[PDB]
């Protein structure tokens, strides 16, 4: 019945052009208005505009006047969004659906689409960089419960993954969210037992499908 | 071109309690002929698709128990919530259907339950592979603390470090409701082996005493 | 209709209430020989066409169309109210439509029909105009162009300039300036060659009585009434405007599909069409019927839904023209040449006379002085007088040049021309 | 040209109590077609800007809890007040929207709380600088007394002084709710050093006995 | 949005003329009726009249018939009130705003302006006059708690201010409201400790910005 395919994801260069698609099921594709909504964390919901495929008439809010552009084709039964001359803050989720307008209704919304995320601008794929940490002046496992951690940085693009001893220990696993340093970076920690370390084996396993780089890094005491 | 104010930002609570977020806006969503109220209600749990809750004022959408019932009158409005269970936790939105272009509310993020936590602070001075790379990477760990409130400061041999500070955060977990936030101060290795002692202080309302975490180069 | 991004028209806007303008060329008679040409000297003289009789064919089945507007300033019924009205909100406009005044007219002549309309001029400068002032009014003649609009009974003026609301009337007229012919100024022409002839019939009557709703421009001085109270504390808007209502149409009042015969006209022209040129302008309300059709985007589903059907609107238009003509010659003398040259001298270009002959006679008044310069005083180098002058003015066009025939008998119309004069043996 | 009557003048009260002022006027604010009531309601806290409360009868203005709900019917009306907190103290007005020109109510002054006080009277006989100026200035001080009721009389060597009496008053304070009112009897110095003893009596309902405060020239 | 500037304050001579202003924001200044309301303590709210800037039509109640006069200009977007031939009781607050009339409403009021106060008639500015008081036959501080006071009189025009020991003591500070004697006058008191006086210093500080006169008057025992 009611269905939308909000598909793809993309990273591109500054000043470049982008493409989007949303497809129809269970109604006439061209018989109503449609929406595009930009989802930016910390700001989030914002209403771009609207387009009515019958003639393809347009609405462009003061913000997106100019750069934003909207067309679609019904034989495709699929929405389009054409935007060009990109920029950094352009990176966000474009998350859109179709309100009922006619349908025996008016504005607001009956539906939300699949979702799609766009990131601009890019670089070339890089390999992870992993440096674990320990306390100064040596660590033999002293204290109530010894804590250690290893972080994943210097990697582009997303994503990466780390597992301690093939995920054998969930204690301390508080991997913090990634951020772009000009290379994406995150952090992770693990809470181990003072007694079992260094004795029991501690190994973190890198998993970066983008670079397709996987590294299993064992953690052992050091000065 | 009107503006919506969505408050309060966040509320902790307990099961079955009756909690009310507020709706605020410049002009009237409501005039009386058809007595149209233009307020909307949307529920979004993190990471999944948002959804419709209630429009107008007195709307009740198909599939919503009276745990959600609309409220508010005149211009600025409210949401009545009857009795909350775990599944009710989510990020709400309330917005407008009137006077194109569209206008939205800021955001509504519910906070879960229970009480506080105790602050847990450790330090891992830079490993040599970091100083092998050429930078000085100094982080700090605070795990299982609730609520989010914390303060961070960096004193280099007593001299306070203003700028270059980096942070990241992770939300609640099911059991604890507490938090883990990561703090970071990272510069080149030039100062690290030069300037001796460094100081990182954490200020939670839990343990109102100014709990401080320091260290030195070559020493713990 | 136009492409949304483009400005190029996808479909032309047409309705009955648009005026029609027909321009008709005739081939120069004097290029055009005769079976026996001996009866005149082509040198000392000329040949010029004359228009004896005229017909207008119209073929559609007769029926009335209509228009409306989705948003219209309105308060409520003024005819009967049990209790006093409600408080004025913001934008009470509603979707309501009405019929335009039924009308028929006909226009013929060698010069374009002259129009008139209300319109805004520049206020005399004493008080600086503030926003919201009453713009002064001005009476303006103009040439009449195709696509222009009949009165609906709201009078000839510019809504666009004088009506800011833009919602105060139904759509069709909102854009342009409805115009109306002034018999006076036209027939007042010294030569009359604007129009030599015409006919008109029209009628209207009231239907409903409404109120504008908006900021009061002025309040009646109290002394013309007595203070109210309660429900009567405040005065409702003063405004009113009627809703024009077309009447029963008959086959009788149709002025068309019937021949006409001209001998004498109020102007001194008797059917002379100078410069091989002739104008006809005609407007009807009777065929205004608008057929409406529906297309199905999905032919399968068997449950009726308002979703499946788009709607479009197209309107029918049917004209025909058949013109009798007569043939005439002109002697030349000075008095002749003089008298013409006064009237319109451009006429003499397209002939020879034989030409050098009146290439201006007038000695100049002696404006003189330097024949060069980059240095001394300002001087004029504009002059050209725009030899195809009315090309600025667009309107519908037809060429007849090819179609003449020499025997009345073979046409439906003509044989009547015989019958009126009898003479059953064709000369 | 009609007239409104606004009563009662003042009422002391306590938190949460239900108090009702009265509205009274000559003709009918109300006839039934639209069943229009022309009563108005206005709140003014001292010195700040007034504001709209309730018009008609059943009007509820945006921003007003049910602590204010309208009442009254027919001609003369009332205001119901549900539960009063400290912020509710203010100077009310009720007036009319009908039959120009406009007509207003007298006034409504709410009185705060608690009970009475004990009267405190002192006397400061004229300083010589006042007698240096050439006048005889005799004031009297009554401080921290509640409610306002007091009487003032001046006996000159037993002879009562009628006229020339001056007074001023200060309202409640947060804690005490009691009052300070100033009394003044001032003439030229010619009589002061002539006429010996003077008498100023204060009559509060507290201390029903005729408390009298006197003095003499050259003596206390 | 809804805003009015009700500005100025004035003191003038008898029989003189006065001026007032109220200015517009967030609507059309000339599209409605406007109000002027006289605020006189002990009497207070009274409805002068009304004016509609469209033509500037007027309403003058029987009271203010004659002397009161009202005009405005919308290019200024500011109200005016023109009154002449002043008088004593004229002194009061003229406190005005704009009702909604149209606005999908009728009379009463949605709003109250800033406020403005007018005083008539005047004199020339004078300096304060301060005589403190004490008990007769000398005061050494006897009694449970000794009381003293100093008053400010003989000053014109308003305002004045008094502070005991730079406001070091709030006890007894019951400064009574001012009144015009032909020179404005008020009174003030202070409650001090029987023991600390005369010992501890007692000083009242005059502050009359109108005359710009400031006097610090110390209070010490006297016969």
């Amino acid at each position: 019945e009611v269905k939308l395919e909000q598909s793809g994801a993309e990273l591109a260069r500054p000043g470049a052009s982008v493409k989007l698609s949303c497809k129809a099921s269970g109604y006439t594709f061209a018989s109503y208005w449609m929406q595009w909504v930009k989802q930016r964390p910390g700001q989030g919901l914002e209403w771009i505009g609207a387009i009515y495929p019958g003639d393809g008439d347009t609405w462009y809010t003061q913000k997106f006047k100019g750069k934003a552009t909207l067309t679609a084709d019904k034989s495709s039964s699929t929405a389009y969004m054409q935007l060009s001359s990109l920029a950094s803050e352009d990176s966000a989720v474009y998350y859109c659906a179709r309100p009922p307008y006619y349908y025996g209704t008016t504005y607001y919304f009956d539906y939300w689409g699949q979702g799609t995320t766009l990131t601009v601008s890019g670089a070339k794929t890089t390999a992870p960089s992993v440096y674990p940490l320990a306390p100064a002046a040596g660590a033999a496992g002293a204290g109530s419960s010894v804590t250690l951690g290893c972080l994943v940085k210097g990697y582009f693009p997303e994503p990466v993954t780390l597992t301690w001893n093939s995920g054998s220990l969930s204690s301390g696993v508080h991997t913090f969210p990634a951020v772009l340093a000009d290379l994406y970076t995150l952090s992770s920690s693990v809470t181990v037992t003072s007694s079992t370390w260094p004795a029991e084996s501690i190994t973190c396993n890198v998993a970066h499908p983008a670079s397709s780089t996987k590294v299993d890094k064992k953690i052992e005491p050091r000065g | 071109d009107i503006v919506m104010t969505q408050s309060p930002s966040s509320l902790a609570m307990s099961v079955g309690q009756k909690v009310t977020m507020s709706c605020k806006s410049s002009q009237s969503l409501l005039d009386s002929r058809n007595q149209k109220n233009y307020l909307a209600w949307y529920q979004q749990k993190p990471g999944q698709s948002p959804k419709l809750l209630v429009y107008f004022a007195s709307t009740r959408e198909s599939g919503v128990p009276d745990r959600f019932i609309g409220s508010g009158s005149g211009t600025d409005f409210t949401l009545t919530i009857s009795s909350v269970q775990a599944e009710d936790l989510a990020d709400y939105f309330c917005q407008q259907h009137y006077s194109t272009p569209l206008t939205f509310g800021a955001g509504t993020k519910l906070e879960l339950k229970r009480a506080d936590a105790a602050p847990t602070v450790s330090i891992f001075p830079p490993s040599s592979e970091q100083l092998t790379s050429g930078g000085a990477s100094v982080v700090c760990f605070l795990n299982n603390f609730y609520p989010k409130d914390i303060n961070v400061k960096w004193a280099i041999d007593g001299a306070e470090r203003a700028g270059g500070v980096l942070n990241s955060f992770t939300g609640q977990d099911s059991k604890d409701s507490t938090y883990s936030m990561s703090s970071t101060l990272t510069l080149t290795k030039d100062e690290y082996e030069r300037h001796a002692s460094y100081t990182c202080e954490a200020t939670h309302k839990t343990s109102t005493a100014p709990i401080v975490k320091s260290f030195n180069r070559g020493a713990a | 209709i136009k492409k949304p991004n483009n400005n190029k028209i996808l479909v032309p806007k047409v309705s009955g209430l648009q005026y029609r303008v027909f321009r008709i060329h005739l081939p120069d008679p004097n290029k055009f020989g005769f079976p026996d040409t001996s009866f005149y000297n082509p040198d000392t003289q000329r040949l010029v066409w004359a228009c004896v009789g005229v017909e207008v064919g119209r073929g559609q089945p007769l029926g009335v169309g209509i228009s409306g507007h989705p948003l219209l300033n309105k308060l409520d019924d003024t005819e009967n109210a049990s209790a006093y009205a409600a408080n004025a909100g913001v934008d009470n406009r509603e979707c309501i439509s009405m019929d335009y005044k039924q009308t028929q007219l006909c226009l013929i002549g060698c010069k374009p029909p002259i129009g008139e309309h209300w319109g805004k001029g520049s206020p005399c400068t004493n008080v600086a105009v503030n926003p919201g002032d009453c713009p002064p009014l001005e009476l303006i003649n103009t040439v009449i162009q195709d696509g222009d609009m009949v009165d609906t009974g709201f009078g000839a003026m510019d809504f666009t300039t004088l009506q800011a609301n833009k919602s105060e009337v139904p759509l069709d007229i909102c854009t342009s300036i409805c115009k109306y012919p002034d018999y006076i100024k036209m027939v007042s022409e010294p030569y009359g060659d604007s129009l030599f002839f015409y006919l008109r019939r029209e009628q209207m009557f009231v239907r409903h009585l409404f109120n504008r709703a908006g900021a009061v421009g002025e309040n009646v001085p109290d002394d013309l009434y007595i203070k109210g109270s309660g429900s009567t504390a405040n005065l409702a808007s003063s405004n009113y405007f009627p809703t024009p209502s077309g009447s029963m149409v008959t086959s009788d009042a149709q002025i068309f599909n019937k021949p006409y015969w001209l001998q004498r006209a109020q102007g001194h022209n008797n059917g002379i069409c100078w410069g091989n040129q002739l104008f006809v302008t005609v407007v009807d309300t009777t065929r205004s019927t608008n057929m409406s059709l529906c297309a199905a985007i999905s032919t399968s589903e068997t449950t009726y839904k308002n979703t499946n059907f788009k709607e479009y609107l197209r309107h029918g238009e049917e004209y025909d023209l058949q013109f009798i003509f007569q043939l005439c010659k002109i002697t030349l003398t000075a008095d002749v040449m003089t008298y013409i040259h006064s009237m319109n001298s451009t006429i003499l270009e397209d002939w020879n006379f034989g030409l050098q002959p009146p290439p201006g006679g007038t000695l100049e008044d002696t404006y003189r002085f330097v024949t060069s310069q980059a240095i001394a005083c300002q001087k004029h180098t504009p002059p050209a007088p725009k030899e195809d002058p009315l090309k600025k003015y667009t309107f519908w066009e037809v060429n007849l040049k090819e179609k003449f025939s020499a025997d009345l008998d073979q046409f439906p119309l003509g044989r009547k021309f015989l019958l009126q004069a009898g003479l059953k043996a064709k000369p």
